């Protein structure tokens, strides 16, 4: 399996651990619940 | 610090700013912390030929160690170090022009650091009962 | 962060290809020759196979050029059982 | 209505309820260096920012304005609540905290200079251990700025950049001190904040007033007495849950803590220079084009410092206001008992009480509130004797074994009609029952 | 505004360029049923916003502190209410 | 305007917090109308 | 094309920024209108 | 002539905003200080 997908210039919120490791991440521009994630720049956005 | 990696030297936060390194030469790792900032707050009286300065949220040993050495008389009070005013808090006065806060006043004759009671109860010495 | 990244919810491509004695032609052509534009972005299967319950790790090779002949750089990424090759040279690239 | 006769539902048991009611009066008292926050250490900004003038002397200008506003309303706001306080040197809170069955050690704290900064009540520490940013809060966070620690204190790095958060003129400890002198004034004489009378008789009175018979109040006086100190230990048990009260005092702090962390991340925007860092531009440029970029950075570190003292002058406006309403509280609640209906919370209110809070005072407001119900036929008024009417004082009249009684509007309990409670007229008013056998 | 209207709308344009007014958590409808419901609670029992008592003997009562007699006061009691519907049929006829 | 960094995350902020404030108005001044209101089931707008 | 868009930017986020303190001023204002309604329906309408 | 006019403007103009906005909030409260005298007028000098 040699899976390929396109790449590029993308702004994405890259979350880091306590040890530096990204853990976690969200393409801003994909979706609208991923636009939420990135104004409030955290992965789980408060109720609103 | 354990989070350098083996391609990795500098600790960035969220903000861009350096916060930590480690040396490419010894590989021993630093945290980078910005240098004391501040500011004077100087009580003044027209009657006075100085002033009173408290040096807020610091204590007197880091003033004269780490910011500047003076002659005037200090004191540890609770606002920070206080200069050229004696330490009077067991005193009170129910007006003040050098308000200082949480209930202290710098009161001049040299200047004072008393407590600030602006009002107090009218007692009486009746029974309760 | 601005970087070179994926578009969250597209379609990832598998373009690995298995043959035994025969290449087809057609695997040779569009859509497996794709186009490059800014990059790509791979997640590879490690295709762990075994000989005398001996572990070996073996998965396609990818090449990234123009127009694949000895006037032109072509770029070449090969695993070698745990060693990964990694080659840009003026190479006569095969028609197949 | 059926005769001269209509339908109404009036208590036949009551409890007292007590409502919590946080009114801000005060808020952090802010202090931007617009020198020290705009230009930092570099000489190159300070030699620019000198060209913009007055602009740094309005913003210190503005905001010591402002500033001195909140210590003057706290000024009122502490007079207001030792206006008219007196208290008989025998009072010692340690062994002096209940009467006539109602208790108040827990809104009541140690009295007298003795005790040092300890005149704080139970109520007031359960409601200040919940709030970490308080004025002693401000104090200690800003003194572990130097105590070495590797931990990045937030307000830290603000007061590094010369945003720092001044203690209030008065601690919260005097506060607490004036809200318990208020408090003891009206439960032993003089009783200065209670009409001059026992705080029970007040109470007692006070229900009367909406319609209750005093023949029930001064027999269930342990019921009414036990029910005021439920209704308080309901308040204060209304604190370890999720509670409006609780809640608007953490906004206070969540919102400036909020604006002061969005005014410190002005000092990372660009505002289209080539980087938000004063230290970058100067090792990149020499002076005739890092004072271009420098002068971009003044302009929108400027221009957001003006955006925030226009958002303080606007909030503290707000924060007059409820101080002004507070004040209006103290003095038309705690102090007395204003003939307004709704003014001191909602429903029957009989009287209110009140403890400091972290940047205001909270309001225990205690209402009469009745537990069931007796739908009764009432009459607004009578036609008796020679055509003189006569109407019901704070009842109605019942025909209570088919003779003519009087019940208060707010308590169910029929008694004989007389010149005690009815408003007599020479002419009875149509449609006023006619009863020529009364009186 | 996504209507096919030769009229150009100015809260359209403004809305267009990012201006937009929306609209209350509670509509102006919830507001009059509010409105509705506190004016019905002073004319019928059990009188919730009338002082507990019928609305024309709360009118008498309040006329009658201002230090004017209850016996002219109940022996006029239609001049009275129709004094008062003509003042609110001032008030309406006052908007046009 | 990316460059530009908080300015209109600090508008869209402030109007929100002022439009939050005129929702809580509004809720304040509804609750102060229905306040202690008892109507009877019996009314009826076609006959009282 | 930079520097007149740059130009445009800042004109228009100075009024934006102008509208928002306007806009803060006038709710101050409208909130003074709704309590003193709020104390008009309880000491005018539901009593006297 | 006009790039050195234009910084005059633009820190002219930036200070009237300013001056207008503090303006704005001075007025508010002389409004309430009206409102209170009016009150004072009267419930303490025409009536008690
Ligand atoms: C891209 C693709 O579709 N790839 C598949 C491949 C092709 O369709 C086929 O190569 C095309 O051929 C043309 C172009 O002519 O078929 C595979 O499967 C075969 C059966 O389809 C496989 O079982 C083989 O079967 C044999 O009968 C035979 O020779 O094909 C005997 C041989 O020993 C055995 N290979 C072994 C043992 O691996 C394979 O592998 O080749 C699985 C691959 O995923
Ligand atoms: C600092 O740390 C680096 C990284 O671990 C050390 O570099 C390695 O040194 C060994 C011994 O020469 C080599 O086998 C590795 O290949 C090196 N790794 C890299 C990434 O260069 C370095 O020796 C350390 N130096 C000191 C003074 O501690
Ligand atoms: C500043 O003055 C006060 C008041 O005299 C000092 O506080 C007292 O300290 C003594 C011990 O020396 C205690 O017995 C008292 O109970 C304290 N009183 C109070 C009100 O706390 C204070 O220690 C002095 N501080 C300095 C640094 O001189
Ligand atoms: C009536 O007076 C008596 C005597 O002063 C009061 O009785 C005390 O009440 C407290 C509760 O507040 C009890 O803890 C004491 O034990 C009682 N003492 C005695 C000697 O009985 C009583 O509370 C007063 N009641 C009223 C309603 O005024
Ligand atoms: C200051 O000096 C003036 C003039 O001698 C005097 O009126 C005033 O009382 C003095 N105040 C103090 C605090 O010394
Ligand atoms: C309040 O304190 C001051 C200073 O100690 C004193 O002059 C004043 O008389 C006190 N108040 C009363 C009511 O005695
Ligand atoms: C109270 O004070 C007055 C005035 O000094 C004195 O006459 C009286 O005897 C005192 N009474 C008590 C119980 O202390
Ligand atoms: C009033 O209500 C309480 C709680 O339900 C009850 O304990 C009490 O006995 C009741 N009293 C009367 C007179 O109904
Ligand atoms: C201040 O520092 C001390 C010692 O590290 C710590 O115990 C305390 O919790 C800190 N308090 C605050 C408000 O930072």
């Amino acid at each position: 399996q040699y899976w390929v997908t396109p790449l590029s210039k993308r702004q994405y919120l890259l979350k880091f651990d306590n040890r530096g490791v990204i853990t976690n991440a969200v393409d801003c521009s994909s979706s609208f619940f991923s636009e939420i994630q990135c104004k409030t720049k955290s992965l789980l956005p408060n109720t609103g | 610090a354990v989070y350098y990696n083996s391609w990795q030297n500098l600790l960035y936060d969220s903000n861009g700013n350096i916060i930590g390194f480690k040396d490419f030469v010894t590989n021993k790792t630093y945290n980078i912390f910005p240098c004391y900032a501040g500011r004077v707050s100087a009580a003044f009286h027209q009657n006075a030929s100085s002033l009173a300065l408290l040096y807020r949220n610091l204590k007197c040993s880091y003033v004269l160690n780490n910011i500047s050495l003076t002659t005037q008389p200090y004191f540890d009070s609770y606002l920070g170090c206080v200069f050229n005013a004696d330490n009077l808090t067991d005193y009170s006065v129910s007006s003040c022009a050098l308000r200082m806060g949480s209930g202290f006043c710098v009161d001049y004759n040299s200047y004072r650091f008393v407590t600030f009671e602006p009002f107090n109860v009218s007692f009486v010495n009746d029974s309760i009962e | 962060f601005t970087g070179y990244f994926p578009k969250s919810g597209a379609n990832f491509r598998d373009l690995s290809l298995k043959g035994t004695t025969y290449l087809s032609t057609l695997w040779y052509q569009k859509p497996f020759l794709s186009d490059f534009n800014n990059g790509i972005f791979s997640r590879v299967k490690n295709t762990k196979l075994y000989v005398n319950k001996t572990l070996y790790s073996e998965f396609s090779t990818i090449v990234i050029g123009s127009v694949f002949i000895n006037n032109s750089y072509t770029i070449v990424v090969q695993p070698h059982n745990g060693v990964l090759e990694i080659t840009a040279c003026q190479y006569t690239m095969c028609e197949y | 209505s059926v005769g001269g006769l209509y339908e109404i539902k009036i208590p036949t048991n009551f409890t007292i309820v007590g409502q919590e009611e946080f009114i801000q009066t005060n808020s952090p008292k802010v202090t931007i260096d617009c020198s020290l926050f705009v230009c930092s250490n570099y000489a190159a900004c300070h030699d620019l920012l000198s060209e913009y003038g007055t602009f740094c002397d309005n913003i210190n200008s503005i905001l010591d304005e402002v500033n001195g506003l909140l210590d003057t309303t706290q000024l009122h706001v502490a007079d207001t609540l030792m206006q008219g306080v007196t208290l008989s040197s025998n009072l010692n809170t340690n062994l002096h905290f209940d009467v006539d069955n109602i208790n108040f050690k827990s809104l009541v704290g140690c009295l007298g200079p003795h005790c040092g900064s300890s005149s704080r009540s139970f109520f007031e520490d359960l409601l200040f251990d919940k709030v970490k940013l308080s004025d002693v809060g401000f104090v200690e966070a800003y003194n572990n700025c130097t105590g070495g620690s590797e931990i990045r204190d937030l307000l830290c790095v603000q007061s590094f950049n010369g945003i720092k958060v001044l203690p209030p003129i008065l601690s919260e400890s005097q506060i607490s001190g004036y809200t318990t002198a208020a408090t003891v004034a009206a439960m032993f004489p003089p009783w200065s904040a209670a009409a001059g009378i026992p705080f029970s008789l007040n109470v007692q009175y006070r229900i009367n007033g909406l319609g209750v018979t005093m023949d029930v109040l001064n027999k269930n006086q342990k019921l009414i007495a036990t029910a005021f100190n439920n209704a308080l230990l309901s308040i204060q048990n209304g604190f370890s849950a999720p509670n409006s009260a609780l809640a608007k005092i953490q906004s206070v702090v969540n919102s400036n803590a909020q604006a002061l962390n969005s005014l410190l991340q002005q000092l990372f925007n660009k505002f289209g220079a080539i980087s938000s860092s004063l230290q970058e531009i100067l090792s990149r440029l020499d002076p005739p084009e890092a004072q271009v970029q420098i002068d971009r950075l003044i302009n929108g570190r400027l221009t957001a410092l003006n955006a925030y003292v226009s958002q303080q002058l606007s909030d503290i406006s707000l924060v007059k206001f409820g101080a002004a309403l507070a004040m209006e509280k103290v003095n038309e609640c705690v102090k007395s008992q204003s003939p307004r209906i709704n003014f001191c919370g909602n429903g029957n209110h009989i009287l209110s009480l009140v403890q400091n809070a972290p940047y205001g005072l909270l309001f225990m407001h205690f209402s009469y509130k009745p537990i069931s119900f007796k739908t009764v036929l009432v009459s607004p008024g009578l036609c008796i004797s020679g055509d003189v009417g006569i109407a019901p004082k704070q009842g109605y009249f019942i025909k209570h074994n088919d003779h003519w009684m009087f019940t208060g509007s707010s308590y169910y309990y029929p008694e004989p009609i007389s010149d005690k409670n009815v408003v007599f007229m020479n002419t009875c008013s149509v449609n006023f029952t006619k009863a020529p056998l009364v009186y």
